[PDB]
C-alpha cells in the first residue's frame, strides 16, 4: 500500500509490533524462502539516524563483510519500511553471491526417481556417481565398439530444470529438455548424436592407430585437428568437418621449402581424385602418392629434430616446425626461438608477416612468415 | 565464375550451401537475370554434385534442387530454352536421375500433345504464344 | 461411415492409418475432377462441402493421420503430391480447407521437432507453395498476416522467408503494406521482412519511403543486425539517390554508441561498407563531397575521418582529392587532436590493416608548410608507431629519417 | 516548497558534478560516489537540479556506465528515484522504437539493478496512454533479458499482477510467459482470474500459450473459465484452443 | 580446496573413536593414536 499501515505488513508479514508504541519491532525476515530472526528497536520517535538493529549469529554471519552498509543505510534512509525492502534485497545479493553453502535435495522426488530412472537405463551405461548425488558420468557404445562417456550435473530438482550436459565430442549437443523428458531421453539423443558422428570417429581412430599423430598426444574426443608426421622432419596437419567427416578437411604442410613444394603440386592436380566415398588415410594415399611411416622412434630417439636454439622438443605446446632450405643443415627450429634471434641480427630486414635471416647453424637464408 | 569454383564444391561443404542459398534468393527475384544465373547455378551444382556426400544425401538434395527447377520450366520461354540445352549435359556427366529428368520434360510434352490418333494437328500451337494488349511472344519454345 | 472417408474412396484414394504414405489407385487429375463432379450430383450440392471439411476437420484431431493427409501419397504405378494439397487442388473446397489448415496451425507453436526432426508448422505452410489457383487471394493474405502478427518468432521467421511462392502478382504489394506497418512496430525483425520485400515485385518509391522508416530508426537496431541492413541502403542506391541517404546516414552513424562482440560487429559493419564502396565510384566521391559539405559544423565526428582512410587505402583515385580536403579542413580549426587521438584509441584494430595507407598521408602531411598541418602529420607517425605492427614501427623511423636528411 | 536540502557537501559539490555531466557528452570520480549521500528525496531534488532529463542518448548511457561502477551499488530507491529522472520523459517521448543505445541503456542498467528499473518504469508506462509500438518493445525486451533471474521474473510477474490489464499488458506477460517461469497456484489462479475477464488476439494468444506450456499447472476450475472465454467465436484460431482446452480432461 | 561451500564428507570405516589424538610423522602417510568407546 501507500502508508506503510499494510504496506508494512504486505512486505514484512511477520513483523510483530511488540510495544503499544510501535517502538519494538521482533520477528522474522523473509529471503530465498528463509526465515532470520530479527529485533529492531527505535527510539521514543521515528529515527533512524539512531536504531538499534540486533540479530541471531546466524544473520550476522550472513551479513559479515556489510555491517557499514547497514550503518550507512539505517543513517541515510528515510523509513523503516524502504529500510526493509532494501535490507531485504541486500541479504537476497549476499546470499546468491555465497550461492555454494545451498542445495538440500527433496528426497521424496529426488534419491527414489534418479534410481527408478537408472534402473530403466540399465547398470552397463553407468561410469561415476559423486557421493553427495550432483555430478554422473555414463558410457554408451558406438556398433564400432568405443566408450564415450558424458557427465552431467543435476540440480535440487533435476526433473525441473534441464541437467548440466558435459560432452568430450567436439560439435555442440543440443538437448530438447522437457520436464516430461529424462535420463533414458538425454541417453538416446546421445546415442543419436553418437551413431550421427560415428563416420567422423571412424576416420579419427583409423588415422590414431594406422599414423603418427604428432601434435595431439592421447587426443580427447573434441579434437577435430590432427597434426600428422610424414617423411623426417615434414608435418602435415589436418582439421576435418565432422558432419563431412570424408568430405575434404583443412590441410598443410609444415617443413622444408624444397620439400613442401612437390607435395603442394601434387596436392594442386590431383585434389579431383579425392572421393568423399572412401576414407580420409585411403584417399590422401592416392591423392598425395605416399604411404606413412608408423612413429619411425627407436632408431632415432636422439637425432635432435629439436629446436637448435634452446634444443629441447616440446616448448609451450610449441614443436620444432621452422627448417633450413638447405641439404647440409636441414636443422630444424621453433617459431619463437627464431623470430627471437633474427630480431637482434643486423643482416635481419622484416617486410610484412616475414623475418629473412640466416640459419644459426649454417648462416644461409632462411624465411621466417609469422 | 562458378565452374571456376567448383574444384571448392566437392571439397567444400560450407561454400555449396552458401551458393545454394543465394540462388534461393535469385529465383524469386525482381530483375531478370536472377533466374537465369540461379538456373544456371543449379544446372551445375546437379552437374558435378554427384555423378549417383552419400548418396542418399544427394540423391534427395539433387531432387529437392530438381523440385526447385519444375518451377522454372514454369517461368517464361528465355529460362525454359536454358533447362532444353542444359539437360542433355547434366544427364551426360550425372546418368542416373534420367528416370526423373525424362518424366519432368514428358509432361511438359504432354502440355502441347494431343494424344488421339488421326487427329489432324498432333500439337498445341495456339497455347505456345502468349498473346496480351497485342504483346505476341513465345512461351515454350516446343 | 463419414462422407469424407466414403466418398475419398468412391473418388479413388487409399485412406490409411497414419503410419506410411496413402495410397493412389487413379491420375490425380481424374481423381480431382471425379471428387467435384460426384458431389455436383449430389443433392444439397452447396451444403455438403460444410460436411465434407466436418469430416475432414473430426479425421485429422488425429495428429498421424493429419501428418499422412499432409505427406506425400503413395502411387500403385512413382511419387505424387500430399492429400491436403490434392484436396486444395479443388477451388470449392479450397478457402474451407484454408480456414481449417490456419485455424488449428496455432496448436504446433511449443511442441515443434518432436519425433523425427520434422516441422509441422513448416509442413503445412509449404502445403501452399505453388497453388495454381488460389480462388480469394485477399482472405489468404489478410489471415496469413494477421498470422505473422501474433506469432511468435522462429515460426514466423520461416512463414516471413516462405511468403514469396505463397502470394500471386495479385496481392504483393498489399503484404508490402502490412509488413511496413510491422516494420515501424516491429525492429527485431527488419532482416527477413527486408529479404522478403527484395525478392517480391513491387513499386520502387514504397521501398524507399520503408527504406527511410529504416533509418528513422537506425538509431534503434540491434548491433548484430547493422551490418545487413546497410547493404540493403547501399544496394538501394541509385545514380541520383546518393548523397541524400549517405548525408542522412553520415549524420545517423555513430561508431560511438556501439559500445568483444561490438568490436567484431563493427568490423562485419566496415567490411560491408567496404565491399559497397569497392564496388560503386559514385558512393566513394560523393561520400567525401558529403564530408567537405560539413567543413560548416566544427562538430562532425570520427567517422569522417575513418572513412577517409578506409577510402584512400581502399580507393587510390581519390588520393589527391583526400589530402586536398584534409589540408582544407584542418586549416580551418576543424579536423584536430581531440578527433585523431579517439580515433586510434577505439579504432586501432580498424586501421591495424591500414598501416601503409596512414603514413603515405604522414609523408604528404610533412613536406608541408603551417605548423598545424605538420602537426597533425607527427601525431599521425606517434599513433602509427604506439598502435601497429613493428613493421609499421620500422617504417615510421624510416620515413623519419628520410624527412630529417633531405627536408 | 517541503524546504528538502541537500546534504551540505552536496550543494557545494553541485558545480562539480554539473561539470562532469557536460564533459561526458563530447573511470568513475569520488564526486559520483556522493551520489549515495544524496537521499533519492534530496537525489529526487539534485536530478532535477543536475537536469539529468536533457542529457543526449549517448551521454545517457556513458552516465548510465558511470553509475553502475559506483561500488557500493546505488540503493533501489535511488536507481528507482534516478531511472525515474535518467529515462521516463524519454520513454514517454518515444513516438519511434528506443534507440539501440537506449535499448542498450535500459539493458545495460537493467541488468544490474534489474528490480529497480522496472519496480519503478514498468507500472507507469502500462498505466500510461498513448503507450504504442516502441514502448511495448522495450518492456518485452526487458522480460527476455538473459540476466532476468528466475526470482527478479516473479517479482516483474508479481508487479504486473498488479496492474490494469489492456491489450498492451496481455503482450509484456505472454513474453514473460514465454520464458516457463513457475508460479504459486495463487499467482498462476490469479493470472488465469484476471486473464478470463475480449476479442484481442493478445488475448488469445495469452491463453493458448499458459493452456499449453502451464496445462501441468492448470487446474479443472481454470480449463471452465478458458471455456467461458472464448465461447466468443469473436476469437480467432478458436479451434485450436477447444484441442488445448479438449487435450487437458 | 575463498575456502569451501558444503562439508561433504567421507567415513574411514572406523567405529567410534571418541578421544582422537593426531602425530604427524610425514616419514607410509599419515599415523594416529585414538581410544575406542568400548575401552580400547
Ligand atoms: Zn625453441
Ligand atoms: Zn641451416
Amino acid at each position: 500500500m501507500a502508508v506503510t499501515e499494510a504496506s508494512l505488513l504486505r512486505q514484512c508479514p511477520l513483523l510483530l509490533p511488540q510495544n503499544r508504541s510501535k517502538t519494538v519491532y521482533e520477528g522474522f525476515i523473509s529471503a530465498q524462502g528463509r526465515d532470520f530472526h530479527l529485533r529492531i528497536v527505535l527510539p521514543e520517535d521515528l529515527q533512524l539516524k539512531n536504531a538499534r538493529l540486533l540479530c541471531s549469529w546466524q544473520l550476522r554471519t550472513i551479513l559479515s563483510g556489510y555491517h557499514r552498509i547497514v550503518q550507512q543505510r539505517m543513517q541515510h534512509s528515510p523509513d523503516l519500511m524502504s529500510f526493509m525492502m532494501e535490507l531485504k534485497m541486500l541479504l537476497e545479493v549476499a546470499l546468491k553471491n555465497r550461492q555454494e553453502l545451498y542445495a538440500l535435495p527433496p528426497p521424496p522426488q529426488f534419491y527414489s526417481s534418479l534410481i527408478e530412472e537408472i534402473g530403466t537405463l540399465g547398470w552397463d551405461k553407468l561410469v561415476y556417481a559423486d557421493t553427495c548425488f550432483s555430478t554422473i558420468k555414463l558410457k554408451a557404445e558406438d556398433a564400432s565398439g568405443r566408450e564415450h562417456l558424458i557427465t552431467l550435473k543435476l540440480k535440487a530438482k533435476y526433473p525441473a530444470e534441464s541437467p548440466d550436459y558435459f560432452v568430450d565430442f567436439p560439435v555442440p549437443f543440443c538437448a530438447s529438455w522437457t520436464p516430461q523428458s529424462s535420463l533414458i531421453s538425454i541417453y538416446s539423443q546421445f546415442l543419436a548424436a553418437i551413431e550421427s558422428l560415428k563416420a567422423f570417429w571412424d576416420v579419427m581412430d583409423e588415422i590414431d592407430e594406422k599414423t603418427w599423430v604428432l601434435e595431439p598426444e592421447k587426443p580427447p574426443r573434441s579434437a577435430t585437428a590432427r597434426r600428422i608426421a610424414l617423411g623426417n622432419n615434414v608435418s602435415i596437419n589436418i582439421e576435418v568437418d565432422p558432419r563431412h567427416p570424408t568430405m575434404l578437411p583443412e590441410c598443410f604442410f609444415l617443413g622444408a621449402d624444397h620439400v613442401v613444394k612437390p607435395l603442394g603440386i601434387k596436392l594442386s592436380r590431383n585434389i579431383h581424385l579425392w572421393d568423399p566415398e572412401n576414407s580420409v588415410l585411403q584417399n590422401l594415399k592416392d591423392v598425395l602418392e605416399i604411404d606413412f611411416p608408423a612413429r619411425a622412434i627407436l632408431e632415432k630417439s636422439d637425432f635432435t629434430m629439436d629446436c637448435g636454439i634452446c634444443y629441447a622438443y616440446q616448448l609451450d605446446g610449441t614443436i620444432p616446425d621452422q627448417v633450413c632450405d638447405n641439404s647440409q643443415c636441414g636443422q630444424p627450429f621453433h617459431q619463437i626461438c627464431l623470430y627471437e634471434w633474427l630480431r637482434g641480427l643486423l643482416t635481419s630486414r622484416q617486410s610484412f608477416n616475414i623475418i629473412f635471416g640466416e640459419c644459426p647453424y649454417c648462416s644461409k637464408p632462411i624465411t621466417l612468415k609469422m | 565464375l562458378l565452374k571456376a569454383v567448383q574444384p571448392l564444391l566437392k571439397v567444400s561443404m560450407s561454400m555449396r550451401d552458401c551458393l545454394i542459398l543465394v540462388l534461393r534468393k535469385a529465383m524469386f527475384a525482381n530483375q531478370l537475370d536472377a533466374r537465369k544465373s540461379a538456373v544456371a547455378g543449379f544446372l551445375l551444382l546437379l552437374k558435378n554434385f554427384k555423378v549417383l556426400y552419400n548418396s542418399v544425401a544427394n540423391e534427395t538434395f539433387c531432387l529437392e534442387i530438381m523440385d526447385s527447377l519444375r518451377r522454372c520450366l514454369s517461368q517464361q520461354a528465355d529460362v525454359r530454352l536454358m533447362l532444353y540445352e542444359g539437360f542433355y549435359d547434366v544427364l551426360r556427366r550425372n546418368s542416373q536421375l534420367a528416370n526423373s529428368v525424362m518424366q519432368t520434360l514428358l509432361s511438359q510434352l504432354k502440355q502441347f500433345y494431343e494424344p488421339k490418333p488421326d487427329l489432324l494437328p498432333p500439337l498445341k500451337l495456339e497455347a505456345c504464344i502468349l498473346t496480351q494488349g497485342d504483346k505476341i511472344s513465345l512461351q515454350e519454345p516446343l | 461411415d463419414s462422407i469424407f472417408v466414403k466418398l475419398l474412396k468412391i473418388s479413388g484414394i487409399i485412406l490409411k492409418t497414419g503410419e506410411s504414405q496413402n495410397q493412389l489407385a487413379v491420375d490425380q487429375i481424374a481423381f480431382q475432377k471425379k471428387l467435384f463432379q460426384t458431389l455436383r450430383r449430389h443433392p444439397s450440392y452447396p451444403k455438403i462441402i460444410e460436411e465434407f471439411v466436418s469430416g475432414l476437420e473430426s479425421y485429422i484431431e488425429d495428429e498421424d493421420s493429419f501428418r499422412n493427409c499432409l505427406l506425400s501419397c503413395e502411387r500403385l504405378q512413382s511419387y505424387s503430391k500430399s492429400l491436403i494439397k490434392l484436396l486444395l487442388g479443388i477451388d470449392i473446397l479450397q478457402p474451407a480447407i484454408i480456414k481449417t489448415l490456419f485455424e488449428k496451425l496455432p496448436e504446433y507453436f511449443f511442441e515443434n521437432k518432436n519425433s523425427d526432426e520434422i516441422n509441422i508448422p513448416r509442413l503445412i505452410v509449404s502445403q501452399l507453395k505453388w497453388l495454381d489457383r488460389v480462388v480469394d487471394g485477399k482472405d489468404l493474405t489478410t489471415k496469413i498476416m494477421q498470422l505473422i502478427s501474433i506469432a511468435p518468432e522462429n515460426l514466423q521467421h520461416d512463414i516471413i522467408t516462405s511468403l514469396p511462392e505463397i502470394l500471386g502478382d495479385s496481392q504483393h504489394a498489399d503484404v508490402g503494406k502490412e509488413l511496413s506497418d510491422l516494420l515501424i512496430e516491429n525492429t527485431s525483425l527488419t532482416v527477413p521482412i527486408l529479404d522478403v520485400l527484395s525478392s517480391l515485385r513491387l513499386d520502387p518509391n514504397f521501398l524507399l519511403k520503408v527504406r527511410q522508416l529504416v533509418m528513422d530508426k537506425l538509431s534503434s537496431i540491434r548491433l548484430e543486425d547493422l551490418p545487413v541492413i546497410i547493404k540493403f541502403i547501399l544496394h538501394s542506391v541509385t545514380a541520383m539517390d546518393t548523397l541524400e541517404v549517405i548525408s542522412e546516414l553520415r549524420e545517423k552513424l555513430d561508431l560511438q554508441h556501439c559500445v568483444s562482440s561490438g568490436q567484431s560487429c563493427i568490423i562485419l559493419l566496415f567490411d560491408v561498407i567496404k565491399s559497397a564502396i569497392r564496388y560503386e565510384k559514385t558512393i566513394s566521391e560523393a561520400w567525401i563531397k558529403a564530408i567537405e559539405n560539413t567543413a560548416s559544423v566544427s562538430e562532425h565526428k570520427v567517422f569522417d575521418l575513418v572513412m577517409l582512410f578506409i577510402i584512400y587505402s581502399t580507393n587510390t583515385q581519390t588520393k589527391k582529392y583526400i589530402d586536398r580536403v584534409l589540408r582544407n579542413k584542418i586549416r580551418s580549426g576543424c579536423i584536430q587532436e581531440q578527433l585523431l587521438q579517439s580515433t586510434f584509441s577505439v579504432h586501432y584494430l580498424v586501421l591495424k590493416d591500414m598501416c601503409s595507407s596512414i603514413l603515405s598521408l604522414a609523408q604528404s602531411l610533412l613536406h608541408s608548410l603551417d605548423q598545424s598541418i605538420i602537426s597533425f602529420g607527427s601525431l599521425l607517425y606517434k599513433y602509427a608507431f604506439k598502435f601497429f605492427d613493428t613493421y609499421c614501427q620500422q617504417e615510421v623511423v624510416g620515413a623519419l629519417v628520410t624527412h630529417i636528411c633531405s627536408g | 516548497a517541503e524546504s528538502l536540502e541537500l546534504p551540505k557537501a552536496i550543494q557545494d559539490q553541485l558545480p562539480r558534478l554539473q561539470q562532469l555531466l557536460k564533459t561526458l557528452e563530447e573511470a568513475p570520480p569520488v564526486e559520483l560516489q556522493l551520489l549515495h549521500e544524496c537521499s533519492p528525496s534530496q537525489m529526487d531534488l539534485l536530478c532535477a537540479q543536475l537536469q539529468l532529463p536533457q542529457l543526449s542518448d549517448l551521454g545517457l548511457l556513458r552516465l548510465c556506465t558511470w553509475l553502475l561502477a559506483l561500488s557500493p551499488d546505488l540503493s533501489l530507491s535511488n536507481a528507482t528515484v534516478l531511472t525515474r529522472s535518467l529515462f521516463l520523459g524519454r520513454i514517454l517521448s518515444l513516438t519511434s522504437s528506443a534507440s539501440r543505445l537506449l535499448t542498450t541503456a535500459l539493458t545495460s542498467f537493467c541488468a544490474k539493478y534489474t528490480y529497480p528499473v522496472c519496480s519503478a518504469l514498468l507500472d507507469p508506462v502500462l498505466q500510461a496512454p498513448g503507450t504504442g509500438p516502441a514502448q511495448t518493445e522495450l518492456l518485452c525486451c526487458l522480460v527476455k533479458m538473459e540476466s532476468l533471474e528466475p526470482d527478479a521474473q516473479v517479482l516483474m510477474l508479481g508487479q504486473i499482477l498488479e496492474l490494469p490489464w489492456k491489450e498492451e499488458t496481455f503482450l509484456v506477460l505472454q513474453s514473460l510467459l514465454e520464458r516457463q517461469v513457475e508460479m504459486t497456484p495463487e499467482k498462476f489462479s490469479v493470472l488465469m482470474e484476471k486473464l478470463c475477464k475480449t476479442t484481442s488476439m493478445a488475448y488469445a494468444k495469452l491463453m493458448l500459450t499458459v493452456m499449453t506450456k502451464y496445462q501441468a499447472n492448470i487446474t479443472e476450475t481454470q480449463r471452465l473459465g478458458l471455456a467461458m472465454a472464448l465461447e466468443p467465436n469473436t476469437t480467432f484460431l478458436r479451434k485450436s484452443l477447444k484441442a488445448a482446452l479438449k487435450h487437458l480432461g | 580446496r575463498p575456502e569451501e561451500g558444503p562439508g561433504g564428507l567421507p567415513p574411514m570405516l572406523c567405529p567410534a573413536s571418541l578421544n582422537i589424538c593426531s602425530v604427524v610423522s610425514l616419514s607410509g602417510g599419515t599415523k594416529l593414536l585414538a581410544l575406542s568407546a568400548k575401552g580400547r
